[PDB]
């Protein structure tokens, strides 16, 4: 859920 | 009120908490296992039909703030098994050989922010030294290889790893459970959005774990009964390889205490909404999760 992955 | 069709706030999410193990007291109770950083208690819903010595799964959602899906799962989870026991020959049979460990919602304070201030907010709530930045990413604040790699060391980062490892009230309460636990504790499942994803160890680093091959079958074939309802489509394998090297991992760490089935669970979808997932999705990304949290506790069951 990190941005942007 | 409370629905299992919308995104619930904290409130209403805490009072479900007691409402529902108190019209269902045969197959639920109830403890916290912590305190957030803000004095909100972290609930732990114990499922099941209450025997001597049984083994456990352990399941936590809302690691992260604005994966709303992730929280409602849990909940979903919890009403289908209060539902369908007695009515479903399977979720019946795990009800009675084993208890859920099911933990609605971890980081609270960031879920509450999410409502109150911004939808986007990912971390805990804590302070920080010598800077006005705010939170830890929970989920990389685990001691296992911790603040290696795929973390930051700056509190302003959204992957921040914390201070030290469990550093935070909320993971060092998760751990405190886990390890008090780890006898009966057979499996760890942590519920995240979006990706639709399940990963498994390693994270912290590109080794893989010992049942490797058993994990990645395991992985596949819930895969596989997870689409049979609607064609949803999960890619599967080691965390570092199959998404990204990220250290201080609760699945990480909970597989390094010797708990052989460790699962990162990542949900609907895959980027048309992402964190936003509307809530007229709701209902059928929980339906097909089941299915794929059904099959791994049977597997479990059988190789206990
Ligand atoms: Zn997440």
């Amino acid at each position: 859920x990190i941005y942007a992955f | 009120g409370h629905s299992y069709e919308k995104y619930n706030n904290w409130e209403t999410i805490e009072a479900w908490t007691k409402q529902v193990t108190s019209e269902n007291p045969d197959l639920i109770s109830r403890t916290a296992i912590g305190t957030t950083f803000l004095g909100n208690n972290i609930y732990l819903l114990k499922v099941g039909k209450p025997g001597p010595n049984k083994p456990a799964i352990f399941m936590d959602c809302g690691f992260h703030a604005r994966e709303w899906i992730s929280h409602a799962f849990c909940q979903w989870f919890v009403r289908e098994a209060v539902l369908t026991y007695g009515y479903e020959s399977h979720m019946t049979e795990f009800l009675n050989k084993l208890d859920f460990y099911v933990l609605p919602v971890l980081n609270i304070d960031g879920y509450i922010y999410t409502w109150t201030k911004n939808r986007m907010w990912r971390k805990t709530r804590s302070t920080n030294a010598g800077t006005t930045c705010i939170g830890t990413d929970p989920n990389r604040n685990f001691d296992a290889g911790w603040c290696t790699t795929g973390a930051s060391t700056d509190p302003c980062d959204e992957t921040y790893c914390g201070s030290a490892a469990e550093s935070e009230k909320e993971t060092k309460a998760l751990a405190d459970f886990i390890r008090n636990n780890l006898s009966s504790i057979k499996a760890y499942l942590t519920i995240h959005s979006y990706s639709q994803m399940i990963l498994y160890p390693y994270s912290y680093d590109y080794k893989l774990p010992e049942n490797n091959a058993e994990l990645n079958n395991l992985a596949k074939a819930a895969v596989k009964e997870l689409a049979t309802l609607y064609g949803t489509k999960y890619t599967y394998g080691p965390g570092a390889t199959t998404i990204y090297p990220a250290a201080g991992g609760s699945d990480d760490w909970a597989y390094d205490q010797g708990i052989k089935y460790s699962f990162t669970f990542e949900l609907r979808d895959k980027g048309r909404y992402g964190f936003i997932l509307p809530e007229s999705q709701i209902q059928a990304t929980c339906e097909e999760t089941m299915l794929a949290i059904k099959y791994v506790t049977n597997y479990v069951l059988g190789h206990l």
